[PDB]
C-alpha cells in the first residue's frame, strides 16, 4: 500500500503520497529519506501493514519497499535506494548510504 | 540524474508502497493508537429511543 | 461443548489455511520470478 | 495457491547473482500484484530456521474479543414524577469505535456472538441493593415493554435472562442469525422499495432489541445503576479486507467524515508532518 | 505477450496493445449460480449473449486538477441496452463484470490512474451527520466524482486501498486497466435497483501532465457483465 | 557429567589409606575447581542409603510461589476537588525485595507469570461495598486512561479482567513474553541507540502496564480501596546463578548500595563482628 | 533477455533495462587463490559479503568539451567500507572485480563512451623526461582524468585500445556497461598501496549532443571487488 | 602437564609455564550460530583470523592498596584491529572470547587476584539513588577500576563471585589465568555498542607483599575474540 | 489443563536433570580423584 513519505506543511490530500523528483543541476544528490518504525507515527504508518501492526505490539519479518515510476517515457534515470541498518545518524551523502 | 527532453515535464514523481513478505509475525494484541473517542457519537443515544 | 447447539460452543482456532495470493497476486497469467514483468 | 501456514516462512541462503534477462528486484505495480522479489533475490543471505508462530493473528482471534458495545445509566427510584427503571436498546456495533474500527477492516463476516452483561450500581450511603434485572430479547421492530411492570416482560416466546448484580456477569450466545449468509459490515445500497429509505443501513445486520429492566419494585431512595453489555466473535469467517479507518467518526448511522482539527488524521493530512522529505524524525544524534 | 490483449464477450470486442496482465479480483472468475446456492425457486432466463456484452459509457475529460471519477455497478448500466431491459422486468439479478478502463496520451505525457473495484463501497458525506441521499448515490451511467479522494470519501483512506481488486494506469506504461469481477454478494442474487455490489473508482493519484502540445485526454469506460441471470418476472419499473 | 538425581547421594564405607602419590585432601583452588575430596577420602565413612529428596529445592519451586508484587491505595470518592478512582501500575519486580532478591540470584529467567489480584476496601460505618474493578492489561509505553470513565475503557483488543470485592482474588497468566528467549534480571547496558538512556533497564524485560479502575461511579460517602497483585511464575527456565544481594536495596531502577548504618550488611561489613578470631560465638558454657 | 540485467553481491543490487550483454575480461571469472599457486603462508581471511559487494563512488558529469576520466583499482577503493580497511590492516590483497559504469539520457541525445578495463596502465607524462610523480598517479575514489585520450595519455593510442576488455555506451542502444575482472598479475597477491592491477577508462570518443532541453548528464562508476583475500595482518597504514 | 599451556589463534600465541589448568565457561566451548537459532537473514560475514586472534590491552600496575581493575566485553575491544572495524561497521555482532590474564613476580611475593568473568555485570552506584552514567560504564580499552571491590561494586559480594567462570592467580602458585567465554546472551547476536555480555573483573583479594627488593608488578590482560560473526552492515559508526 | 493454550497449565515440578560440574568443576582437563591437582 501508498506510503506517506510527502508528509509535509504545504501538501495537501493525495500530493502527500507522491514524492516529487527533478531534473538536477548537482551531482549524487539526496532526494528524500523515510523514517522506518510501523509502530509509530510517520510515512508508514497509514498503509496495511502499518495499521494492523499497530493492533499487535511485537513484529518480526523483512518488509519491501517498491517505487513506481510515474514520469514520461521519455523520461529517463537511475536512483539508488538504500536501507541503513541502525546504530548511528542517518546518512545525508551517496557515500555513506551506499555502504 | 533524471533526465528528459524539453516536451517532458521536467518534475517527476514517485508512489513508494511498502508491505510485509510471508517471513512476518506479529504478537501481542492491543487496542490500536489510530482511532479514539471522547463523546457519543451522533445517534448513538438515539438506538435507545 | 455440553450445549445441544453447536454455535454455542468455544471458539475455534485452528483454521490455519492462507491464500495470500488473491490479494497479492489476483492477476490471470502467473509472474515467474526474475523474468520481466511485461 | 491455498496452503497451511503455521510459522513464518524459512529463508534460504543466496549466492552472488550475474544473470542476463533476470531481473527478481524490477516489477511492474501497474498490473495491481504486489512485488514478488524475495529477501534472497535481493540480497545474499543465509539460512535461517524460522520458528515464529502465526497464530496470533488468525482471524478468530483477533476479532475474537469480547469488546464494549453498549452502556447505560438510568436511575432505578420512584418515577412518579426518562428511563422508569428499565431501558430498550437497538444492537449496534457501530457506537464503540474500537470495536467498530475493527470490524469495518472487513466487508462481510460471519459469526456468532457471546453476549455478556455487567451491572453495576451507586447510592445517589446504607449499602447497595443485589437487584434482579432482567434483559429480554425483543427481534427486529419487534413489540418491547413501555413500563417497568408491562405485561411484555411475560416472555412467554422472548428469550429473557434473568441476572443478580452480585452474580458473576450474565452471559449467553446469539448465533450467527443474519437472513443471508454473512452479515454485511458495509452496505452500498438502500433498504427499502421507496427513494426516501436510509442509506447503508441493511435491516438484515441488526441482531435486534435488547430490553432491560430492574425486576424489582423500587427502594424508597434513588439509585443509578449502569449497564454494560459485551460482545465476542466466534465461529468466525470474513471477507474482502478494507482500508483501515482514519477519519474520527461521527455517527453510528453513517460513514460520514470530518477529521480532526489538525494533523494527525485531519482530512488534509493523515501523518503528521515533518519539516521536509529529507527531515529524519527521531534522527540519532550521537 | 501480456501486453496485449483481446476481450470477446457477444457481438463485442476490445484489443489493447498496451496491457499490463490483467485483474481477477480475489483470483476468481463469474460463473451461473449452481443449484446448491440457489434460493429462488422460479427458472431464470440466461439472456446470454444479448446481456453478456461490452458496455460503453460516456467518456469523461482527465484534466490537471480532477479529483477522481467512480461508476457504481449494476446502477451504471440499469438502464443501457437489453441487460437494462432483463433489469427493469426482473425482481432478482446476479452477474459478474469484465471491467476496461481505457487512457492514451503521448510518450510526453505523465500520470497515474489507480483502477480500483471497491466492493460495497458505501459513500460518507462530508463535514455533516446526515447521511447521503438517493441523488448523491445514484448516478446512472454518468457516475459521479470523488470530493475527497485522500479518504475514498468514506473516511478511510485511498493509500490502502490496494487491498481491493485493481490496476493502474501509469501513462508511460500502459494505456488501460482491465479488471473481472465475479458476483460479489452475501446474497445469491439481489435486487438491482436498490444495492451496487461494486464500485468502479479511477482517480489520478499522479496528475496528468505534459509540455507538449496540450490536447483533451479521454477516460473510457466500457463494462461487460457476465454470466447474466435474472429471475422474479413481472412488469418494467 | 548430566543426570537425573531425585535423592541425596549415599556413602559408601571407606577403609584406612596410606598411599603414595594418592593426596585426594589436597587440591588447588587456582583452577577455579571447587574441592573434589569425597567424605570416603578425608575419613572413614560407614554405608548410608541416603533417602532424602531433593525435590524442595527445584528452580521451579524455588521461584513458583506467588509473591507480593504491587500494593496500591487510593480514595474511591467524589474527586469533584491523585488516583481518582483508578490508578497505572508499570509491571516490574522490583519494588518488593523478598521477590526481587530471589530473581536476582540468577542472570536470565524464561518463566510464565501467573498474576492474582486481590482487593480491600474500608470505609472513611454503614456497611462496605462490593464493587467491581477492571484490570486491563495495557503494553509496554502503550495508550493508557486518563480519566475512570475514558473510552479507553472500552477494551477493544487489550485483555481486561472484570471482578467483585466479593468474588475471589482475579487470576490469569501473562505468557513468557520477551522479545528475546530468556528476561534479563540484570543488563548491562543501555536500552537507546543514544548515551542519554537509561543504564541497566531493558525495556524488553517490561511485561507491561497495569490499568485498575472502579467501575462503579462514585457513593455518597469515601472509601480507601487497595489492590495487591502477585505473581508466581512457573514453566521455569534459570541461567547463570549470581552472588545475592547483601546491601539493602536503594531504588527500583539499579543496583545502587549503601549499606546499613552498621553491620550486619553494612559496607564495610557484611558480618556481624565477634571479638575476634578466636572467639567463639554461642560458645557452650557447660 | 540480452539486454535486462541484475547484478547482486552481498547486501548490493544493481539492475539495467537497457544493458549489451557483459564482458568477462579474457573470459574468465574471479577466483580464490588455490593451493598450488599459494606463496604466503599464514592463513588468510576471505571477509565475502562485507568486502565483495558493490561501492559506488562520486560521478562525474559528461561535457561537451570532455576528454574521459580513469580509476585506478584497488586505489580507488583502498578508503572505502569494509574493503578499505581490510586493506589497511593487511599487507597482501587480491580480488577480481564488477564493473558497472552508469550513464543515461534521452532518445534525443547522442555519445559514445568507451568503457575499457586497462591492465596495468602505466602512465607517461607529457612533454618532458621526468616521470609521473605518486600524486600524478594516486588520485583515490575521485580518479583523474585523460590529457591525451587520443594516446590513452601513454604514448600508443585509444584506437587500439579495443584490444582490452571493454564494451561502450552509446547513447542511442545503452545506458550501462558492465565488466567481471578476473585478479590479474604476476603474482598470486600484491601490496594493495602502491601496485594498481588494472585502471577504469571511461572515454567519450564521440562527445555528448542534442538539441533538446540542456540537462547535466552524469556518468557513475559502481565496484564491487570479488573474492576478495587477504595475508599479512598487522596495524593500519 | 597442566602447569604449561599454549594458545594459539590467528598469527597469535602465547605460553605459560605456570598455568593452573583453564575454565571452560559453564563447560561450554564458542561456536558460530546454528541456522536453527540464527534471526538475522543477511549472509553474515566471518573474518576468522583477522578478529579471532589475541589483543593485548594497556598493563596496570598492582600496588599494595589496589582494589581492583575491570574490563567490559566487547567495549574494551570495540577499537581495536579488525575487531574494533567490523564492530564500527556492523550493527549486529557475535563472539565468544578466550581470556588470559597475566601476573608474574618473585618466589619471595605473595598476593593473591580473583579473576573472574561476570556475565551481565550491572553496575550500582555508591550512596546515591541516580543510576551510573554513561561514562561510568563505558571505559574501552583502559577498563576501569572497583570502588567497593567488597560488593562488586552492584551491592553483593565477592565472597560468593566463585559463582562465575573463574580461576585465580596466586603469586606462588601459578603466574596466569585462563578461561574461555562462549557467547553470552537471551539473543543469537547484539548490537556492541550499547551491551556488553561480559565483564572481565582482576580483584586482589590477598594484596602484594614481600620484603624483597621492590619492584614494579603488572598484570596485563590479553583477550582473543572467537568464532565472531558480523551482520546489518553499513557505514562506521 | 483444559485451556487451550499450553502456557496456562498448572507448574512443571518434574525436572530432575543435573549438572553440577559445570559450576563446580568447569575445567577443560578433568580432576582425577586423589591424583597431585597440579
Ligand atoms: C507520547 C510520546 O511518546 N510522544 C509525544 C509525541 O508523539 C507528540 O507529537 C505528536 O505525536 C503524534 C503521534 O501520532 C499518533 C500516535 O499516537 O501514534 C497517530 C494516531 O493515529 C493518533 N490518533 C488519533 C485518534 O488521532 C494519535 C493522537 O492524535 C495523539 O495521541 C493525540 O495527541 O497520534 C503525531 O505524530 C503528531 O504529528 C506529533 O506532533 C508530542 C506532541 O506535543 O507529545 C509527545 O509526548
Ligand atoms: C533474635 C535472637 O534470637 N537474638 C538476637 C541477636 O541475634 C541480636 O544480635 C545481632 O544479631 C544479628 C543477626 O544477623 C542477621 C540475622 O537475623 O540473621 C543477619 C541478617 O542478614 C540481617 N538482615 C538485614 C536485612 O540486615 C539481620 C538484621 O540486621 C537483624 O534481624 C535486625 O536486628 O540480622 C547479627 O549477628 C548482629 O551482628 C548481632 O549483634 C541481639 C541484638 O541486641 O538481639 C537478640 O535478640
Amino acid at each position: 500500500s501508498m506510503m506517506e513519505i510527502n508528509n509535509t506543511d504545504g501538501a495537501n490530500g493525495m500530493e502527500r503520497l507522491r514524492v516529487d523528483i527533478s531534473v538536477q543541476a548537482d551531482l549524487d544528490q539526496l532526494l528524500f529519506n523515510i523514517p522506518l518504525d510501523i509502530q509509530l507515527d510517520g510515512p508508514l504508518r497509514n498503509t496495511l501493514v502499518g495499521n494492523i501492526s499497530r493492533y499487535y505490539t511485537h513484529w518480526s519479518g523483512s518488509l519491501e519497499m517498491t517505487f513506481m515510476f510515474c514520469g514520461s517515457f521519455m523520461a529517463t534515470g537511475k536512483l539508488i535506494l538504500c536501507y541503513t541498518p541502525p546504530g548511528g545518524s542517518c546518512p545525508t551523502t551517496r557515500e555513506t548510504a551506499m555502504l | 540524474n533524471l533526465i528528459v527532453p524539453s516536451e517532458s515535464s521536467d518534475t517527476c514523481s514517485l508512489i513508494g508502497f511498502i508491505a510485509a513478505k510471508d517471513d512476518f509475525s506479529l504478537r501481542l494484541m492491543r487496542d490500536s493508537p489510530d482511532i479514539g473517542q471522547s463523546n457519543h457519537l451522533h445517534g448513538a443515544e438515539a438506538a435507545y429511543q | 461443548n455440553f450445549y445441544k447447539d453447536s454455535y454455542a460452543a468455544s471458539a475455534s482456532k485452528q483454521d490455519f489455511s492462507q491464500d495470500p495470493s488473491k490479494f497479492t497476486e489476483p492477476v490471470v497469467e502467473g509472474l515467474k520470478a526474475g523474468a520481466p514483468v511485461l | 495457491v491455498e496452503s497451511i501456514i503455521k510459522t513464518a516462512t524459512d529463508t534460504v541462503k543466496s549466492e552472488i547473482n550475474a544473470e542476463l534477462g533476470v531481473v527478481p528486484s524490477l516489477n511492474a505495480v501497474e498490473t495491481g500484484a504486489t512485488s514478488n522479489t524475495e529477501p534472497e533475490e535481493a540480497i545474499q543471505t543465509r539460512t535461517v530456521i524460522n520458528q515464529h508462530g502465526v497464530s496470533e493473528t488468525l482471524v478468530e482471534n483477533f476479532l475474537g474479543r469480547a469488546a464494549l458495545v453498549s452502556k447505560k445509566s438510568f436511575e432505578y427510584k420512584n418515577h412518579a414524577s426518562t428511563h422508569k427503571n428499565f431501558f430498550k436498546w437497538t444492537i449496534n456495533t457501530k457506537s464503540f469505535v474500537q470495536l467498530r474500527r475493527k470490524l469495518e477492516l472487513f466487508t462481510y463476516l460471519r459469526f456468532d456472538a457471546e453476549i455478556t452483561i455487567l451491572t453495576t450500581v451507586a447510592v445517589n450511603y446504607m449499602g447497595l441493593p443485589d437487584l434482579t434485572l432482567q434483559a429480554m430479547f425483543v427481534p427486529t421492530g419487534a413489540l418491547t415493554p413501555k413500563e417497568q411492570d408491562s405485561f411484555h416482560w411475560q416472555s412467554g416466546s422472548n428469550a429473557s435472562v434473568f441476572f443478580k448484580i452480585s452474580d458473576p456477569p450474565a452471559r449467553m450466545t446469539i448465533p450467527f442469525m443474519c437472513i443471508n449468509s454473512a452479515y454485511s459490515v458495509f452496505y452500498d445500497g438502500f433498504a427499502g422499495f421507496e427513494k426516501n429509505g436510509l442509506y447503508g443501513i441493511n435491516p438484515a445486520d441488526t441482531i435486534g432489541n435488547l430490553c432491560v429492566r430492574i425486576v424489582n419494585e423500587h427502594q424508597p431512595v434513588g439509585f443509578t445503576v449502569t449497564v454494560r453489555v459485551y460482545m465476542k466473535p466466534k465461529h468466525i469467517k470474513a471477507w474482502a479486507p478494507r482500508p483501515p479507518r482514519t477519519m474520527p467518526y461521527m455517527s453510528i448511522a453513517n460513514a460520514n467524515y470530518k477529521g480532526r482539527d489538525t494533523a494527525p488524521n485531519t482530512l488534509n493530512a493523515i501523518i503528521g508532518n515533518r519539516a521536509s522529505v529529507t527531515t529524519m524524525p527521531h534522527n540519532i544524534v550521537t | 505477450s501480456d501486453r496485449v490483449l483481446q476481450l470477446k464477450l457477444g457481438n463485442s470486442a476490445i484489443v489493447t496493445q498496451e496491457a499490463a496482465n490483467y485483474c481477477c479480483a480475489y483470483g476468481e472468475w463469474p460463473n451461473y449460480l449452481p443449484d446448491h446456492e440457489a434460493v429462488a425457486i422460479d427458472k431464470p432466463t440466461q439472456p446470454e449473449t444479448s446481456t453478456d456484452r461490452f458496455y460503453t459509457l460516456r467518456s469523461v475529460k482527465w484534466e490537471s486538477n480532477s479529483t477522481g471519477w467512480w461508476w457504481k455497478l449494476p446502477d451504471a448500466l440499469n438502464n443501457i441496452g437489453m441487460f437494462g431491459q432483463n433489469v427493469q422486468y426482473h425482481y432478482l439479478y446476479r452477474s459478474g463484470f469484465l471491467i476496461h478502463v481505457q487512457c492514451n496520451a503521448t510518450k510526453f505525457h505523465q500520470g497515474a490512474l489507480l483502477v480500483v473495484a471497491i466492493p460495497e463501497h458505501q459513500r460518507g458525506a462530508h463535514d455533516t451527520t446526515t447521511s447521503p441521499g438517493f441523488n448523491d448515490i445514484m448516478k446512472g451511467e454518468r457516475g459521479g466524482t470523488f470530493n475527497h479522494p485522500y479518504v475514498l470519501d468514506d473516511g478511510t483512506s485511498i493509500a490502502c486501498a490496494t487491498i481491493f481488486p485493481h490496476q493502474w494506469i501509469n501513462l508511460r506504461t500502459n494505456n488501460s486497466a482491465t479488471i473481472v469481477l465475479p458476483w460479489m454478494n452475501v446474497a445469491p442474487m439481489d435486487f438491482p435497483l436498490r444495492h451496487n455490489q461494486w464500485t468502479l473508482a479511477v482517480i489520478p493519484v499522479v496528475p496528468l501532465g505534459t509540455r507538449t502540445m496540450s490536447s483533451v485526454v479521454p477516460i473510457t469506460v466500457s463494462i461487460a457483465p457476465m454470466c447474466c441471470e435474472f429471475n422474479g418476472l413481472r412488469h418494467a419499473i
